[PDB]
């Protein structure tokens, strides 16, 4: 978790002009569409058999709100990411048995949704800074293992 | 593997890309160099500075190759045998780099065509680039 | 993607396997359950104990599928589409489990056919299992 | 790493009846055959043109000796993999930019070479114990990413 002063100003300067709840909703929704096997882990979610269904699913939107809230903690405490994501690391790896490679997939979904929502403002430099973050958050949840 | 829906989705996207291809290849590479500085090693012999004529030229080469892959979707091994010898036999490119460029290409298309970049489109394009990557890192003849 | 030498080697291996198939498929599954306990999730409904007739029978079903895939190397999506619907549409198996099983299978062959398991054979077999894995995890109908 | 006492006696016993030098050499060789893109990381080794060439290569055989010595140190200090491999973690990542995914590929190559050498003695249980070691070793070299 580098984040220089220029990378700091880019991350929170651009994070402040998106709706974080919607970002988490769409990014999760897209993960379920693009990588369909992830649907299995979310069986508490009801029907997940189509693109129109899973994007309109309330349980999905509510959970993206949960997922982005945990992500938001990360930005505040980039100094101790491994300790911030302590409980969640245990949850995904022991109770849920989620393969670590799936973490970097959801991270990528977050990244492209920002781009989807921001367009030309999501510059190559701003991607790099957000890429450093999502990779850090991925290796903080996996890191048993 | 790509379904029937996957193919027509690919064809429509490269339809809607048209002449803008060269700009998106360029941008994808800039994003790959910036976000994954490891990939710069493979381009040690050209200028890789943000605004670079060499990167702009290479950007267009990539776009043409992707445009040709969208035409011959049902025969990706055949259409890209030359590019497969380049990347797999000669260049020896590590597969992760393709995942890096694929992703940076999807970010670009999301930034430029957010209306047409639906969840269902994104699934098709991710699958398309994955199979393009499989062929390119493969080694046959 | 598989070359001509890959094609020749896969045929030459499943000739040497023949009827010893189910025996190895059983051992592969048994290796997977032990080395990667995560995979036991997908088999909650059967007895998975080391000595188990249900695992023994499922091994024979897997071996015949690999034998069929070896026959139709040139058209893998065609021959296996019934299994692709099971694994991708119905079970939605995580693709990492396919790497786990592929590896456990390659360990098995190395224990029983170490004269035939040459580095060049290993390669041909690994690409095979990868492309068989790709079709099975992949959803195209 | 977990490792129970029976899981310990399984690892040190079977390791004792193989030649680590030969296991290291073949594992590296097989990695260079099966996953051809790794050949690029070893330019220092001269031509790696074919299966016949990369197996007879004395510089591959000698490097497999170096890889397996590091691996051997792991068995002695399973309490602290992160410290045992910290120096090599810096070399492979900061200096050579080897992607962590490669680390587990060589891990797999070691496991199959053992079964190749041990036959029916490389039991499922024995694989399970060695799988925990190689995954532990792999993630100890990647621990700088983090
Ligand atoms: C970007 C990394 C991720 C973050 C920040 C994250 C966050 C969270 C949080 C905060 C919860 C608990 C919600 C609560 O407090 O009630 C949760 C639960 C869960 N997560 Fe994740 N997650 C991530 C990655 C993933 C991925 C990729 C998967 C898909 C395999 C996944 C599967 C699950 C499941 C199945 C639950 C339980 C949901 C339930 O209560 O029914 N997580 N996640
Ligand atoms: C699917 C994505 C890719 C496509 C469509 C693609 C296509 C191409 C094309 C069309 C060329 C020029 C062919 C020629 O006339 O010589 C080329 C060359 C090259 N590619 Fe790629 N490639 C892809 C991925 C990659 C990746 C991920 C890397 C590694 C970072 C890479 C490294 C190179 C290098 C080093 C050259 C030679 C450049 C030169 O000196 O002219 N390629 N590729
Ligand atoms: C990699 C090559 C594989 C092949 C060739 C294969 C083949 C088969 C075959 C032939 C069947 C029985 C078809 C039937 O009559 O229902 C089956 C079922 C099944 N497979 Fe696989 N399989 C493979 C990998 C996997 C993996 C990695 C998993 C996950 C650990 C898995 C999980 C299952 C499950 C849960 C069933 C249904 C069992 C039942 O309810 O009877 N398979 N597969
Ligand atoms: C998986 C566990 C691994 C272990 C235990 C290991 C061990 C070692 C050791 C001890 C050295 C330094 C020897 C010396 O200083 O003379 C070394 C160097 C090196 N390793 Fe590995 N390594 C591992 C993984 C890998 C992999 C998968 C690759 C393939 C990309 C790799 C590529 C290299 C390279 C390029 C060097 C330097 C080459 C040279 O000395 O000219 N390492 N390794």
């Amino acid at each position: 978790v580098h984040l220089t002063d220029a990378e700091k100003a880019a991350v929170n300067g651009l994070w402040g002009k998106v709706n974080p709840d919607d970002v988490g909703g769409e990014a999760l929704g897209r993960l379920l569409v693009v990588y369909p096997w992830t649907q299995r882990y979310f069986d508490s979610f009801g029907d997940l058999s189509s693109a129109s269904a899973i994007m309109g699913n309330p349980k999905v939107k509510a959970h993206g709100k949960k997922v982005i809230n945990a992500f938001n903690d990360g930005l505040k405490h980039l100094d101790n990411l491994k300790g911030t994501f302590a409980h969640l690391s245990e949850l995904h790896c022991d109770k849920l048995h989620v393969d670590p490679e799936n973490f970097r997939l959801l991270g990528n979904m977050i990244v492209i949704v920002l781009g989807h929502h921001l367009g030309k403002e999501f510059t190559p430099c701003a991607q790099a800074a957000f890429q450093k973050v999502v990779a850090g958050v991925a290796s903080a949840l996996a890191h048993k293992y | 593997v790509l379904s029937a829906d996957d193919k027509t989705n690919i064809k429509n996207c490269w339809g809607k890309i048209g002449g803008h291809g060269g700009e998106y290849g360029e941008e994808a590479l800039q994003r790959m160099f910036a976000a994954f500085p490891t990939t710069k090693t493979y381009f040690s012999h050209i200028d890789v500075s943000p605004g670079s004529a060499q990167v702009k030229a290479h950007g267009k080469k990539v776009a043409d190759a992707l445009a040709k892959a969208a035409d011959h979707v049902e025969d990706l091994p055949g259409a890209l045998s030359t590019l497969s010898d380049l990347h797999a036999h000669k260049l020896r490119v590590d597969p992760v780099n393709f995942k890096f460029l694929s992703h940076c290409l999807l970010v670009t298309l999301a930034c430029h065509h957010p209306g047409d970049f639906t969840p269902a489109m994104h699934a098709s394009l991710d699958k398309f680039l994955a199979s393009v990557s499989t062929v390119l890192t493969s080694k046959y003849r």
